[PDB]
């Protein structure tokens, strides 16, 4: 092929990845920073673990109606 | 080719990854996950 | 120290089953493999 | 008794068992 | 490119880089 | 010369002493089942069908003859409590001989086969070497296997030529062995359903008839002769090991989880039904009906059969012995002599109280007494200083309906500690300990030891796959690589 | 093949895997005897 | 095959492309072990920086909640789920895929993909080996891990009442089914996990020894202070005097090899034994089938309050952990048990 | 009686290695 | 030399006379395929069923099945 | 036949019971 | 007839089917 | 127990042991 | 004498001795089976 | 129990009486 230490001493790679690199890390930033995470996997914010109505831990408790009891006991 | 040397580039990465370690740890300290 | 138990585990598996794969035939199929290493023999008994 | 005659009837079977057939098997195997 | 060797690379580094970006934004959440 | 490890070796080359091995090892198996069958009837007691059964007595093969009809013994008892006055030949003890028969016929038949190994037969015609047509030898194996299978399924199970298998109610109390007949819908599928058996089997014996017999026509093909080395009897070990800890698995998960095949009343309680208070939901249902109805509660605890309450307790649980706890659960906590009755518990205030039954993991569990809104009312503490729940405190009494303790309350808390303890672990039976010198622990039901069993076997079988599809694939570098 | 059966194959303990096989079986039994015991 | 003719298909051109040597290897096991191993090590990572366990667990278990490496775990899901295979078409999750996370199928996924990534990574061991024509022996030690596998995150959790009781993908999760297991199974005691830690230790005894016997029994074989120069990898002689070795360990420890396929086979099979020994344990342990007390003790300490001996302070210990681990632990278990119920000791 | 048990269990294991060290088979250098 | 002849080996003989008999080319491995992926499918209906992941009508999976 | 009853009856005892774990979203 | 378990489950070998093709697919474009 | 775990020791101990002895034994006199 | 042991000597047991000392132990053990569990 | 050894110990008897008959060593006319 062509070794590694050829491309990673190369001028191309690197005005490649000088704008690659730094874009997805920003594409992450601005992932967890916009709530998107959030969104995506569910995982609540820090002021909405719990409610006004159960002040404790949820529990499943049930399998066949699971989807419809997470939709009640997650941040509405 | 060769343009910039390995060992600066190694050095680079080495003190960005560093960099980035000592965010994580400056991370255990504030915010969530860091019991205050 | 877990990681090296589990490494010295994994490595002395690895090792092992490495040498032991590429043994030279020297024995038959009716007889020990090990009995194609001969003590103090100066030719090395598997390709590294 | 019921289970110390058990272990004396096994072992007076197993061990001489044991001699014999290690005597065998040498003398078999040296033909 | 295209090869198995860049798909690869590329496969783990993209993601890894993303991951990075958001960990370090977690780092600066102050709840 | 040859490793310990390889002596068995010197037959894969010889299909007569191949045979023979096989039928030695065939012979000891069967004189296996049939010296255990006469182990099991000398130490089984049949005189409690229902306080106790052969799950607890350790009975291993009893069961897997009962299952499939053998069900009176020659000595004039039958399983489910009746009498026989004709038992017939096929009894526990004549399945028994029938089997130590054969032991001894197969072995004969091995001493045969070792002696005459060089028969033409196993000569191949066109070079005279010793060969197998190993597709043309598992066709017929096939075409033999679905033929057996379509039999037991269409003659055996159905009841049109056999006896039926064991089919029970949902609460295993009125179990006998019945004809079934097949279910051919989606219903069919369903594991509790006993009708899915038969049509298993038809349907499965009917395909291995014709499978058999595309494989006694149709050759294989070179590229999958050569992929899979069927010129070679270790490919076939391989792959006889892997399709044989299959069945492993799936038998340990089937007795595991229960199953049509798997009855209560033949292998104890799962421990799901523990977890998921399946007896304990049944009979409180059953209370609950005749309370509407208009019955006190002295009676209607009175009708809950003991069968049932027996079920309804954790000393019965699968799940609840230990590695070296060996023998009969009888030997582990006594045979059970009678059950006492419910155990309804009351404080000072009237409100009613239940104990806290003792989940599967726990050995121990603290008894704790929780009202009906779910509050802890009552318990007995560790800690008897600045306690607020004991019994003494709250004034705990205890009242039993329909057992030997039927219409008696107790309010003394040295005793109410004790009935709630013994209700911890479910409904409360009072057990002979004293006969086989019961040692106060729980043991394990005979599924349990069937699962432990078959699932290490699994494993171990698994590992023997490898090691032979590895023999298999890499015949030629087995002493050693090609040093070029 | 022949009247004598060509499959004859010598098995062979040397005294090495002796000491380890004694080793074994001792040592499973110092290891399970307190469980068998109970 | 066989000087046949051979007429090429497909299969011939896609196993040349397969089989052909790049960078990374695939063959034909690589369209099993790619696609699941890269999901499961995906699906982990993912997990651990996004997905919660509030709802299986009540628990926090990711980054973006505040966790560190440590403390971060794909956890499994809820013990009312039981053993559900959780596909995220599944009854439960029912498409919808952030819900599928919430309710933990993600761990189901990780753990699925990867048993079939092991499995994959174990034909690659296979496939590797036959076309460079070595002994699959790497594979046959191979073999211990997978079980392992099989044995702790399918076999246990299958025979108990849910995944739930799997370990959860995590270093404190895994830690957390360390103490699990030693307060409500006393696996310590048992002597199959006892076969399994000498197989462990013995392995990393066996690996240090031979590497420091080797290094310090080298032959010169060169002029300069850096021995690591003094070997060529086309070399014909050995590089370590055995010899010189089995008189150095006969006259120390007593025993010493004196065949050098002896000793890497029996490195091979230390590890892989206690790994399969250990193995059956877990499986006994599915079961609750455990070596959790002895008897004959028991009766002696419960006919003579003067009997103390370790074993029985075990015992006293695994109660305490199993009564304060297990409300907090088994959520579903609802057990609001009174702190006069917890055994204690004395002051502390 | 477990106790003479545990004991002879032991001493025939000291006895095994006994035997392994000084009545092993010798390393023949040829 | 020739081997035991007996009247049941000389039964028995065609049955073990074409060892090494094979087919040209792949033969029926394509269908030998399809039927392994119908197999395949069969075994996932049947776990998801007892693994409750699929549910049927009138498939109770339970206990109450026995009623 | 008052299901809600013996509903709450054997939640107490057990709560792993499957009377206890199925419907309870109406719960 | 057809409860959403059983379309869900016919889907899923849908999906099943589809990814092996593209996986088929990924092979062949080198 | 007291004596049926001493019997399954003594033949775990002597049955083996008998087996090994047999091929050392037999192996011995071949060399 | 020498280094190694002169009074060297190989011992034998054919299959006849062997059948004879297999019938006296079992028939020693049936004899006196009854005795011993008396 | 004591039925079970003593049919072992005549079976066994039994078997070796059997092997001394079938499998005996043959004698040589030489
Ligand atoms: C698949 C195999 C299988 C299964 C699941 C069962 C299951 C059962 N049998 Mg059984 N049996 C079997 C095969 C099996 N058996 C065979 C092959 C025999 C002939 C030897 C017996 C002979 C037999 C007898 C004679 C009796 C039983 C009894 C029992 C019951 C009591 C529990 C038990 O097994 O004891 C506890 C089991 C164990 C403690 C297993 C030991 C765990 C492993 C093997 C230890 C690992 C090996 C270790 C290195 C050994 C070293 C020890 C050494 C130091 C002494 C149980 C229902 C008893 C019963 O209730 O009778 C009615 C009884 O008395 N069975
Ligand atoms: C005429 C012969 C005969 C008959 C009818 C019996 C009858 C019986 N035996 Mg058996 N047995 C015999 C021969 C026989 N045996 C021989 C030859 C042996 C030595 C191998 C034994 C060894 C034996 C043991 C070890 C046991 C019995 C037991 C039993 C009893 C219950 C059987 C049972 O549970 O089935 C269960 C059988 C099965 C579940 C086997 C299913 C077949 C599998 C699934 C086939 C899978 C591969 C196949 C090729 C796939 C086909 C493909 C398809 C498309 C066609 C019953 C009294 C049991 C008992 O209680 O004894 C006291 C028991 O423990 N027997
Ligand atoms: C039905 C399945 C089966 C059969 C037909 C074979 C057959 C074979 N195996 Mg084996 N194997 C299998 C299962 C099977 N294996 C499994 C399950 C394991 C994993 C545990 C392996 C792993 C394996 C290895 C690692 C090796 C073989 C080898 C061999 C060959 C010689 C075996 C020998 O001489 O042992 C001789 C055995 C003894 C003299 C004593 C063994 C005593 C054991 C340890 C305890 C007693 C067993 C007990 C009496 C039986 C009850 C258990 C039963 C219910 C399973 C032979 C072709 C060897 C080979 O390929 O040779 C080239 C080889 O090295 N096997
Ligand atoms: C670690 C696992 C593993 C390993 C590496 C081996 C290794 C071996 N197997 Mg295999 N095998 C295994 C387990 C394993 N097997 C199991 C669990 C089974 C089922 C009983 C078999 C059945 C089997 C047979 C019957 C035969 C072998 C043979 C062989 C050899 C050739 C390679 C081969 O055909 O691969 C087998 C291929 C695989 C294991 C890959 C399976 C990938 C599947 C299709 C993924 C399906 C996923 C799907 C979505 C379902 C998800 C379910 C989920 C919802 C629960 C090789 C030594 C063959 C041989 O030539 O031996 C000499 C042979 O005859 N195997
Ligand atoms: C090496 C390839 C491979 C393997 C073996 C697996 C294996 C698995 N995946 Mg999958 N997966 C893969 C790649 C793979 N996947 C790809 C490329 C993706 C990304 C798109 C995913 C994304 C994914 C998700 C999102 C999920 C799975 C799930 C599953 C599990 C169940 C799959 C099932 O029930 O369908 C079985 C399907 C078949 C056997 C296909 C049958 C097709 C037939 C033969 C053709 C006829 C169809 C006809 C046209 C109609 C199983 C362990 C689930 C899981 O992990 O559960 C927790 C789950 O929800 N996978
Ligand atoms: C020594 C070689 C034998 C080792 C086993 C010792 C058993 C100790 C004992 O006395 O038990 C003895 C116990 C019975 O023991 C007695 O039983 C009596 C009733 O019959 C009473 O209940 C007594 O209280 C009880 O002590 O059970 C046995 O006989 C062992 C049966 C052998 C089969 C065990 C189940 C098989 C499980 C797994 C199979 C292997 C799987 C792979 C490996 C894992
Ligand atoms: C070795 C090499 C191969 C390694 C890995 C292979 C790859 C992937 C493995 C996938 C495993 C999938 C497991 C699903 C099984 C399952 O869901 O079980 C759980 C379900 C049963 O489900 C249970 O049923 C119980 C009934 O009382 C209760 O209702 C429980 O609540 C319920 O969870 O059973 C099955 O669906 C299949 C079980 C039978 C098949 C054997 C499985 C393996 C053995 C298990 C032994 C257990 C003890
Ligand atoms: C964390 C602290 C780690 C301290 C370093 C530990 C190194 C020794 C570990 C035990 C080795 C056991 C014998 C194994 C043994 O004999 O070692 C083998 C090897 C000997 O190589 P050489 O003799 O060529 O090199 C050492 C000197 O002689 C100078 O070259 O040791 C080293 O490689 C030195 C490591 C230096 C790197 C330091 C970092
Ligand atoms: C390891 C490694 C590496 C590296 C990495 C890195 C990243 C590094 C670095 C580093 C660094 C980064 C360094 C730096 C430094 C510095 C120094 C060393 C300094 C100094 C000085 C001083 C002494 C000071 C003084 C003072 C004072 C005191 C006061 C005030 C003033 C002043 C400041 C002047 C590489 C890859 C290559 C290779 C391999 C591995
Ligand atoms: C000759 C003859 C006869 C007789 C017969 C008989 C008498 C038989 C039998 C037999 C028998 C009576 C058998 C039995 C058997 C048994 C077996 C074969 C077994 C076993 C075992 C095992 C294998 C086990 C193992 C183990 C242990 C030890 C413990 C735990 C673990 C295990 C499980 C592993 C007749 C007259 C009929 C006919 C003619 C000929
Ligand atoms: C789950 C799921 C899936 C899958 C996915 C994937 C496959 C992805 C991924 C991904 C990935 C693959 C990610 C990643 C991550 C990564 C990370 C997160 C990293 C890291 C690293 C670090 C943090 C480092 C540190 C350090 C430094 C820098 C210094 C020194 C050294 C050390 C190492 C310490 C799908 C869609 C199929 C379906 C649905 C579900
Ligand atoms: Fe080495
Ligand atoms: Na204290």
């Amino acid at each position: 092929e062509r070794p590694f230490s050829d491309i990673l001493t190369s001028i191309r790679y690197w005005v490649i990845h000088s704008i690659t690199v730094p874009s997805l890390f920003i594409a992450g930033w601005l992932f967890v920073s916009t709530g998107l995470a959030y969104d995506v996997f569910g995982s609540p914010r820090p002021n909405e673990y719990f409610t006004e109505d159960r002040q404790d831990a949820p529990l499943i408790t049930d399998r066949f109606n699971a989807l419809e009891q997470v939709k009640k006991l997650s941040a509405q | 080719i060769g343009r910039i040397p390995l060992w600066l580039v190694g050095t680079v990465v080495g003190l960005l990854a560093i960099g980035l370690l000592a965010i994580f740890f400056y991370g255990s300290y504030v915010g969530l996950g860091s019991s205050l | 120290g877990v990681a090296g138990v589990f490494g010295g585990s994994l490595f002395s598996a690895m090792h092992g089953s490495l040498v032991t794969s590429s043994l030279i035939r020297e024995t038959t199929e009716n007889e020990s493999a090990n009995a194609g290493y001969k003590f103090g023999q100066e030719e090395e008994t598997y390709n590294i | 008794v019921n289970i110390l005659g058990l272990t004396a009837t096994a072992l007076f079977i197993i061990i001489p068992t044991s001699f014999l057939l290690i005597l065998y098997v040498k003398t078999a195997a040296s033909e | 490119i295209f090869t198995v060797r860049w798909l690869a690379i590329h496969a783990i580094a993209v993601p890894t880089i993303f991951f990075l970006g958001a960990i370090t934004a977690m780092q600066f959440i102050q709840r | 010369g040859l490793p310990w490890y390889r002596v068995h070796t010197v037959v894969i080359n010889d299909p007569g002493r191949l045979i023979s091995v096989h039928l030695m090892h065939t012979a000891l198996v069967a004189g296996w089942a049939g010296a255990m069958t006469l182990f099991e009837i000398a130490v089984f007691d049949p005189s409690d069908p229902v306080l106790n059964p052969m799950w607890r007595q350790g009975m291993f093969v009893l069961p897997f003859l009962t299952r499939l009809g053998v069900t009176q013994s020659w000595g004039g008892w039958t399983i489910s409590g009746e009498t026989s006055s004709n038992p017939g030949i096929w009894s526990y003890e004549g399945a028994a001989a029938s089997h130590i028969v054969l032991s001894g016929l197969l072995f004969l038949a091995s001493v045969w086969h070792w002696v005459y190994w060089d028969l033409e037969l196993f000569r191949d015609p066109r070079t005279g070497k010793t060969a197998l047509d190993l597709p043309k030898i598992f066709g017929i194996h096939l075409f033999l296997a679905g033929l057996l299978c379509f039999g037991f399924g269409a003659f055996h199970v159905t009841g049109v030529f056999g006896p039926g298998i064991w089919v029970s109610d949902p609460y295993g109390l009125t179990g006998s062995v019945q004809p079934v007949a097949p279910s051919w819908g989606a219903e069919g599928f369903d594991p509790y359903n006993p009708g899915g058996v038969p049509a298993h089997h038809i349907a499965a014996g009917i395909l291995g008839v014709l499978a058999g017999l595309f494989h006694l026509c149709v050759r294989p093909s070179i590229r999958l002769y050569f992929g899979l080395s069927m010129g070679s009897i270790e490919s076939v070990l391989s792959s006889s090991i892997a399709a044989v800890f299959w069945a492993a698995f799936v038998v340990a998960g089937t007795m595991w989880y229960g199953s049509a095949a798997t009855p209560i009343e033949l292998f104890g309680p799962t421990r799901y039904q523990w977890d998921q208070g399946f007896f304990q939901q049944e009979i409180q249902k059953r209370v609950a009906q005749s309370t509407s109805e208009g019955l006190s509660v002295s009676e209607a605890w009175a009708k809950i059969p003991e069968k049932l309450a027996f079920y309804d307790y954790i000393g019965n649980n699968p799940a609840k012995g230990g590695l070296f706890r060996t023998g009969a659960m009888n030997s582990g906590d006594g045979i059970a002599v009678g059950w006492l009755g419910h155990a309804s518990f009351k404080d000072q205030e009237g409100r009613e109280l239940f104990v806290r039954r003792m989940p599967t993991f726990f050995e121990t569990f603290p008894v704790v007494l929780i009202d009906k809104d779910g509050v802890v009312r009552a318990d007995v503490p560790f800690r008897k200083a600045e306690s607020k729940y004991s019994i003494e405190q709250v004034g705990v009494s205890v009242t039993f309906y329909g057992g030997e303790l039927n219409g008696l309350t107790f309010t003394d808390p040295s005793t109410v500690k004790k009935y709630a303890r013994k209700a911890q672990l479910g409904e409360i039976f009072e057990f002979d300990r004293s006969t086989l010198q019961s040692d106060g622990v729980f043991r394990s039901s005979p599924r349990g030891w069937f699962t432990f069993g078959h699932l290490s076997f699994a494993l171990l079988f698994f590992f023997g796959h490898i090691w032979h599809g590895s023999r298999t694939i890499f015949r030629d570098v087995f002493a050693g690589i090609d040093e070029d | 093949m022949a009247r004598p059966n060509p499959n004859k194959q010598v098995v062979e303990l040397n005294r090495s895997s002796l000491y380890w096989g004694l080793l074994l079986i001792f040592v499973l039994a110092v290891l399970f005897s307190s469980y068998i015991f109970n | 095959i066989g000087t046949y003719q051979e007429k090429r298909t497909w299969f011939d051109d896609a196993d040349d492309w397969l089989r052909q040597d790049r960078f990374v290897f695939v063959g034909w096991s690589g369209l099993l072990l790619l696609p699941c191993a890269y999901f499961a090590v995906g699906g982990w990572l993912t997990g651990c920086t996004f997905v919660t366990s509030w709802y299986t667990h009540g628990l926090a278990s990711s980054y973006i909640e505040g966790c560190n490496f440590l403390t971060a775990a794909v956890s499994t899901p809820a013990n009312s789920l039981g053993h559900s295979l959780l596909f995220v078409w599944g009854p439960e999750a029912q498409g919808d895929l952030t819900r599928w996370f919430q309710l933990g199928g993600l761990w189901a996924f990780v753990a699925l993909h990867g048993a079939f990534g092991l499995i994959g990574f174990m034909l690659r061991q296979f496939e590797i080996a036959r076309s460079v024509n070595l002994r699959p022996y790497n594979a046959i030690a191979f073999s211990a891990p997978i079980a392992v596998f099989v044995s702790v995150f399918l076999i246990y959790p299958l025979g108990q009442s849910g995944w739930f009781f799997a370990p959860s993908f995590g270093v404190a999760s895994i830690f957390r089914f360390i103490l699990f297991f030693q307060g409500f199974h006393n696996w310590t005691l048992n002597p199959f996990h006892m076969m399994g830690v000498a197989g462990v230790l013995g392995a990393a005894l066996l690996c240090a020894i031979h590497g420091a016997t080797v290094e310090n029994t080298l032959f010169e074989d060169g002029d300069g202070a850096n021995t690591f120069r003094a070997f060529n990898p086309t070399q014909a002689e050995e590089t370590y005097s055995m010899v010189t070795a089995n008189r150095f360990w006969s006259q120390i420890f007593g025993v010493a090899f004196s065949n050098k396929r002896w000793l890497h086979f029996f490195m091979l099979f230390v590890p892989v034994t206690g790994l399969w020994m250990s193995a059956l344990g877990v499986v006994g342990l599915a079961l609750n089938l455990r070596a959790y007390d002895f008897v004959s003790q028991e009766i002696r300490a419960a006919e003579d309050p003067e009997f103390e001996t370790f074993y029985t302070k075990n015992i006293l210990l695994n109660e305490g952990i199993r009564a304060w681990m297990a409300a907090q632990d088994q959520p579903h278990e609802k057990l609001t048990l009174p702190e006069e119920v917890l055994p204690r000791g004395n002051a502390l | 009686m477990e106790a003479l048990v545990y004991t002879f269990l032991l001493i025939g294991t000291l006895g095994i290695i006994f035997f392994s060290i000084f009545f092993r088979e010798p390393p023949r250098i040829a | 030399e020739p081997g035991i002849v007996t009247p049941l080996g000389t039964l028995l003989r065609p049955l073990n006379s074409e060892a090494g008999k094979v087919l040209p080319g792949w033969g029926t491995t394509v269908l030998m395929a399809v039927a392994i992926l119908l197999f395949a499918v069969f075994l996932l209906i049947i776990l998801e069923i007892y693994n409750s992941s699929l549910i049927l009508d009138g498939v109770t999976n339970s206990w109450e099945s026995l009623a | 036949q008052r299901v809600r009853t013996v509903l709450d009856m054997d939640d107490p005892a057990k709560e792993e019971t499957v009377k206890e774990l199925r419907k309870d979203i109406n719960n | 007839s057809v409860t959403p378990s059983l379309k869900n489950f016919l889907l899923s070998l849908v999906a099943g089917a589809v990814v092996l093709a593209a996986i088929a697919g990924a092979v062949t474009a080198v």
